[PDB]
C-alpha cells in the first residue's frame, strides 16, 4: 500500500 | 525482510469442492492505522498477476465473491469456493505494510478432471527443412489427462535416443487438458540415411501404446 | 484505463547496467501512488526491486539488490525507469512494473524479458509442420509451425491474425545444444477446414526484428 511501511 | 510462507506450494483442486491456501508470516501485518495489509493475487501463465484481494477480505473492483480471504495476524487463508476451469495457476500473497515488500513464493494450482486419452499426430519435415541443413520430425499429443506421458521414437523399427527434445504446455483454461511436443533433430544425412519415422505414446488412457509413423518421401 | 508498458532491451552484456522504462497512461505520475519495479525469474516468484513516489518522498530499494538499483520518475514525460548497475546472470528475468495504490498493487504491466548473456541475436526461421490425411485422427486434423534457431526470448506466435484462437497451443521454447531456441505452435482444425480455409501462423521476434507469416497447407501430393 501506498506509504505505509515508511512513516 | 518480513518471510511469508505459502501451504500447499502444490494444490490440485478436486471439482465441485471448495480449495484453501494458508500464508503465514513472520511478522504481524496489522498497521499502527488498525488495518491488515495483506493481498492475494492470481498469475496465470505468461500474464503478469491479477489483483484478487488487498486488506484480507476486501475484494478488488470485478473480482467474483467465489474467492474469500480470513484471516489475523500472522494467520491468512484464502479459499475458492466452486472453482472454474480458467482458475487454474500461481497464487501469491503479499504484505503491503512493511519495507521491503515481500510476497509468498506462490501456491500452484492445477485440476483434477477425467482422464482422456492423447490426440496423437506425427508431422515430417518439409522439404525446406532437408534443404536447411538439419531437420526436425514432430510428434503431438494433444489434449490428455493426466500429465504423465511416454514418448519413445522408433526409426525403421529400432528405438532411437538422445536427440529428442519434450515441452509440456500448462493446464489449458478451457478444458483442463495438457498437450505435449516431442521433437527429434537430426541431419539431412541422418534424415534420409532412413525410411520410416515413427512415435510410440504410451499413456494411463491407452489400453496399448499407440504409433504413428510416416514414409520418407 | 490506466496502462503501463515496459520497453528497453532484451538484451543486455554481464557487468554493464540494465535500463528499463515504463511509460504510464490513463493517470498522472504526480499521484498517491508508489510506481513500482518487480521481478520474477522465470518459472519462480517474484522478487520486489522497490518504488518512486508520485509525492516528494525518497524512493526505496531492496536490500537484496546490493546498492545497484536506480528508481526514477519523469513527470514531463509522464514515465519512471528502473536502472540496475552491474548485472549478472542471476538478473535475467521478468520485470513488471507496477502501481502500488490506496488499495494495494493495481495495475502492472504485461511483463518484459531481459536475458543477461554475451550471445549475439538470431532470427527464427519458420517451417509448416503440414497435416496428412494419412493423418487423420478421427474428423479434426493439426497443423502448425515449428520456429527455430533464434535468440534470444521470446517469439509470439498468432494464428489468422488472432481470428483463430481455439484449440491452439503453443508449446514452451526448449534450447537446443547450440545455444538457440525452438518451439512449436500446433492447433487442431476440422478437416473439411482443409480444404476451404487457408490457416497462417504469424511469428514475431522484435529483437532480431523478423516476422514471418507463413501459410500452412497439406502437400501438394496429398
Amino acid at each position: 500500500a501506498v506509504g505505509i511501511g515508511a512513516v | 525482510d518480513v518471510v511469508m510462507t505459502q501451504s500447499p506450494l502444490s494444490l490440485s483442486i478436486t471439482p465441485g469442492q471448495p480449495a484453501s491456501i494458508s500464508c503465514r508470516s513472520s511478522q504481524s501485518l496489522v498497521h499502527s492505522d488498525g488495518k491488515t495489509y495483506l493481498s492475494w493475487y492470481q498469475q496465470k501463465p505468461g500474464q503478469p498477476p491479477r489483483l484478487l484481494i488487498y486488506q484480507v477480505s476486501n475484494w478488488y473492483s470485478g473480482v467474483p465473491d467465489r474467492f474469500s480471504g480470513s484471516g489475523t495476524g500472522t494467520n491468512f487463508t484464502l479459499k475458492i469456493s466452486r472453482v472454474e476451469a480458467a482458475d487454474v495457476g500461481v497464487y501469491y500473497c503479499g504484505q503491503g505494510v512493511h519495507l521491503p515488500r515481500t510476497f509468498g513464493q506462490g501456491t500452484k494450482v492445477d485440476i483434477k478432471r477425467t482422464v482422456a486419452a492423447p490426440s496423437v499426430f506425427i508431422f515430417p519435415p518439409s522439404e525446406d527443412q532437408v534443404k536447411s541443413g538439419t531437420v526436425s520430425v514432430v510428434c503431438l499429443l494433444n489434449n490428455f489427462y493426466p500429465r504423465e506421458a511416454s514418448v519413445k521414437w522408433k526409426v525403421d523399427g529400432v528405438l532411437k535416443t538422445g536427440n529428442s527434445q519434450e515441452s509440456v504446455t500448462e493446464q489449458d483454461s478451457k478444458d483442463n487438458t495438457y498437450s505435449l511436443s516431442s521433437t527429434l533433430t537430426l541431419s539431412n544425412t541422418d534424415y534420409q540415411s532412413h525410411n520410416v519415422y515413427a512415435c510410440e505414446v504410451t499413456h494411463q488412457g491407452l489400453s496399448s501404446p499407440v504409433t504413428k509413423s510416416f514414409n520418407r518421401g | 484505463q490506466v496502462q503501463l508498458v515496459e520497453s528497453g532491451p532484451g538484451l543486455v552484456r554481464p557487468s554493464e547496467t540494465l535500463s528499463l522504462t515504463c511509460a504510464v497512461s490513463g493517470a498522472s505520475i504526480r499521484t498517491k501512488a508508489w510506481w513500482s519495479w518487480i521481478r520474477q525469474p522465470p518459472g519462480k516468484g517474484l522478487e520486489w526491486i522497490g518504488y518512486v513516489s508520485g509525492g516528494w518522498d525518497l524512493p526505496n530499494y531492496n536490500p537484496s539488490l546490493k546498492n545497484r538499483v536506480i528508481i526514477l520518475k519523469d513527470t514531463s514525460l509522464n514515465q519512471f525507469s528502473l536502472r540496475l548497475t552491474s548485472v549478472t546472470a542471476a538478473d535475467t528475468a521478468l520485470y513488471y512494473c507496477a502501481r502500488e495504490g490506496p488499495e494495494d498493487f493495481d495495475v502492472w504491466g504485461p511483463g518484459f524479458l531481459v536475458t543477461v548473456s554475451s550471445a549475439s541475436t538470431k532470427g527464427p526461421s519458420v517451417f509448416p509442420l503440414a497435416p496428412s490425411s494419412k493423418s487423420t485422427s478421427g474428423g479434426t486434423a493439426a497443423l502448425g509451425c515449428l520456429v527455430k534457431d533464434y535468440f534470444p526470448e521470446p517469439v509470439t506466435v498468432s494464428w489468422n491474425s488472432g481470428a483463430l484462437t481455439s484449440g491452439v497451443h503453443t508449446f514452451p521454447a526448449v534450447l537446443q545444444s547450440s545455444g538457440l531456441y525452438s518451439l512449436s505452435s500446433v492447433v487442431t482444425v476440422p478437416s473439411s477446414s482443409l480444404g476451404t480455409q487457408t490457416y497462417i501462423c504469424n511469428v514475431n521476434h522484435k529483437p532480431s526484428n523478423t516476422k514471418v507469416d507463413k501459410k500452412v497447407e497439406p502437400k501438394s501430393c496429398d
